[PDB]
């Protein structure tokens, strides 16, 4: 059972290098039966293949992006990456890791290779702006009025840039009744989202609600305490 | 180096049986492998036919590829159609050139029970207040189908300004979500005697109420 | 003189279940790989790391035979990388596989009206098994680790028939396959192609 994930900056200034990794677990990237790519897709649209990598250094490139991409992989810490150089905001996208069906030869001889995915990464949000990081301002939604034999209570996450953030609850000990909302992105160009929890009525005297804001893009994490 | 072509939509009934077409623009479609991606709202996607007809071990027996090369075209066809099969699918195949994807379709499964919104508003913290800030969360769950207004009061007046509301967006029932956010100065808060979030869905309205305390 | 015996594989009589998967050790005999690749009868034929085309030219320590039969929708999962019940359970190719796999159709053998049942798969076990690792146990399996003297409630048969009827869907149809695994160790070469 193969698993993948990138790693990204999040954030990337306009001319500069996009620089991505992604980490193998469940192989090796050592392996010469199959191909590994980058995907992207931006924010509305489907999907594009980026370059496709063996452990020899063979690489296919898309075209259109093939004087801007560099693919390499790294044996000694299974993993390859992706270099995309002079972004400008169409390089905005999800940006998606994956391993190919293998390499064969049919009874007649072709080769057949990296022709199609077989496991995905899970994504990482790319986004290219002149503007700065910023950290959240995380408030508690606390329960009031939270009517019925349950109760609802949030977390409020404000003012926030670039995406994305991720919010769990207790340490992801409570994930039932957990409702994280996509954010709104507000016209100073920054985003807020929240996240609910319906809980049980009676439990609010005996146990605590904190939840974990963890936005990586700025290296920031809170753990706020929602009390009633 | 050609193109594919995808149905922007599809529309069918459960049970019933859907076919996505994708159709190649030079070449034959049959000279090379065709694979199929299925993604969810906020999910990587999954292959779900590769080879033009081989399925993942995890995809449903009810999902089947197919090549016709008197129009050009591969297939996928889903039988059996369910609720769960509401998504995105690409097709994908590739030249000697680069690979080409398809554009994507967005299947929607018919039938599905009309949900009017819960709607769950919070008034500003006291954490935020003593910061000078204030902020009113309207958060809209659990309607289908996806398409609301919100409106804001301010002691029964409309409010105008300062209002920033999300566009509707699948959840993983396939009824959607919404939330709405009124940014306020402190004073404007404690100095009305309540503030309403105000959301409309086919023609009936859910209206909810926080005052100062 | 020293003619490979693959016609004793690929035209024997009988083929066991995937769960019970049987291997021939092919050394030292002189290979005619032609004999595979001339024939139209193979419905999978697919090479990893080697074709087919180039295999009588080179010479190997040892070869293995191995041989099975799947319903036709389950000769997707003999292929490095995949998973699945016959993957994960039955019989599992390395990520690092040199070799070719192939199968052919024989509902006209190994279907009936009536339902041929005997062809076995394990659907369930502690662990995936590694590469070319084999289960032939009859024991009741306990999720927990619980003793278990009959098939009940958390206590379960790991095994099931595929049900071969002639007039199935050819997804449901029988496939004998075989898979050909190539070494060439720092041991002498034993098997040669006629070239
Ligand atoms: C199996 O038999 C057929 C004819 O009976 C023959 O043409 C074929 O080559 C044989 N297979 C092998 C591997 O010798
Ligand atoms: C083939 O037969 C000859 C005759 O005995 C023998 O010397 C040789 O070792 C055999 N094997 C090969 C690979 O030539
Ligand atoms: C097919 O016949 C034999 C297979 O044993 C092989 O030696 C021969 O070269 C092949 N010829 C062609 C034309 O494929």
């Amino acid at each position: 059972q193969l698993q993948l994930q990138e790693s990204g900056p999040g954030l990337v200034k306009p001319s500069e290098t996009l620089s991505l990794t992604c980490t193998v677990s469940g192989g090796s990237i050592s392996s010469s039966n199959f191909y590994w790519g980058w995907i992207r897709q931006p924010p509305g649209k489907g999907l594009e293949w980026i370059a496709s990598i063996t452990y020899s250094g063979r690489t296919f490139y898309n075209p259109s992006l093939k004087s801007r991409v560099a693919i390499s992989v790294d044996t000694s810490k299974n993993q390859f990456s992706l270099k995309l150089s002079s972004v400008t905001a169409a390089d905005t996208a999800v940006y998606y890791c994956a391993r190919t069906f293998p390499s064969y030869y049919d009874r007649s001889g072709y080769h057949y290779l990296n022709y199609g995915m077989d496991v995905w990464g899970q994504g990482t949000t790319v986004t290219v702006s002149s503007a700065s990081t910023k950290g959240p301002s995380v408030f508690p939604l606390a329960p009031s009025s939270t009517s019925g034999g349950t109760a609802a209570l949030g977390c409020l996450v404000k003012d926030y840039f670039p995406e994305p953030v991720t919010v769990s609850w207790n340490s992801g000990a409570l994930t039932s009744g957990v409702h994280t909302f996509p954010a709104v992105l507000q016209s100073s160009g920054l985003y807020s989202l929240s996240s609910v929890v319906t809980v049980p009525s009676s439990s609010l005297g005996t146990q605590t609600y904190i939840c974990n804001v963890n936005h990586k893009p700025s290296n920031t994490k809170v753990d706020k305490k929602v009390e009633p | 180096n050609f193109m594919l072509t995808q149905p922007h939509s599809m529309s069918e009934s459960p049970g019933k049986t859907v076919t996505i077409s994708c159709t190649r623009s030079s070449g034959s479609i049959a000279s090379n492998y065709v694979q199929w991606y299925q993604q969810r709202p906020g999910s990587s996607p999954t292959t779900v036919i590769y080879e033009d007809n081989q399925r993942p071990s995890g995809v449903p027996d009810r999902f089947s590829g197919s090549i016709d090369s008197s129009s050009n075209s591969a297939s996928l066809t889903i039988s059996g159609l369910k609720t769960e099969d509401e998504a995105d699918y690409y097709c994908q195949s590739y030249d000697s050139s680069s690979w080409v994807f398809g554009g994507g379709t967005k299947l929607t499964v018919l039938g599905q029970p009309k949900a009017n919104p819960t709607v769950t508003l919070f008034p500003p913290s006291s954490e935020e207040l003593q910061a000078n800030k204030a902020t009113l969360v309207c958060l809209i769950s659990d309607f289908y189908p996806g398409a609301v207004t919100v409106a804001w009061k301010a002691d029964g007046s409309p409010v105008k300004a300062g209002v920033e509301t999300t566009k509707p967006s699948k959840q993983s029932n396939n009824k959607y979500a919404a939330s709405s956010y009124l940014s306020l100065t402190p004073e404007q808060w404690k100095s009305h005697r309540s503030y309403s979030c105000q959301v409309t869905h086919e023609g009936s309205t859910v209206e909810k109420t926080v005052a100062p305390t | 003189t020293n003619l490979c015996p693959f016609g004793e594989v690929f035209n024997a009589t009988t083929f066991p279940s995937v769960y019970a998967w049987e291997r021939k050790r092919i050394s030292n005999c002189v290979a005619d790989y032609s004999v595979l690749y001339n024939s139209t009868s193979f419905s999978t034929f697919k090479c990893y790391g080697v074709s087919a085309t180039k295999l009588n030219d080179l010479c190997f320590s040892n070869v293995y035979a191995d041989s099975f039969v799947v319903k036709g929708d389950d000769v997707r999962q003999i292929a490095p990388g995949q998973t699945g019940v016959i993957a994960d359970y039955n019989y599992k190719l390395p990520d690092d596989f040199l070799g070719c796999v192939l199968a052919w159709n024989t509902n006209s053998k190994d279907s009936s009206t009536s339902g041929n049942y005997n062809y076995l798969y394990r659907w369930v076990r502690r662990s995936k098994l590694n590469p070319y690792e084999r289960d032939l146990s009859n024991d009741i399996y306990s999720p927990g680790g619980q003793s278990c003297s009959a098939v009940g409630p958390n206590c379960y048969n790991p095994l099931r028939p595929y049900g071969f009827f002639t007039t199935a869907g050819v997804g449901h149809q029988p496939y004998r396959v075989v898979v050909l695994s190539f070494e060439l160790l720092n041991a002498p070469a034993t098997v040669c192609g006629p070239k």
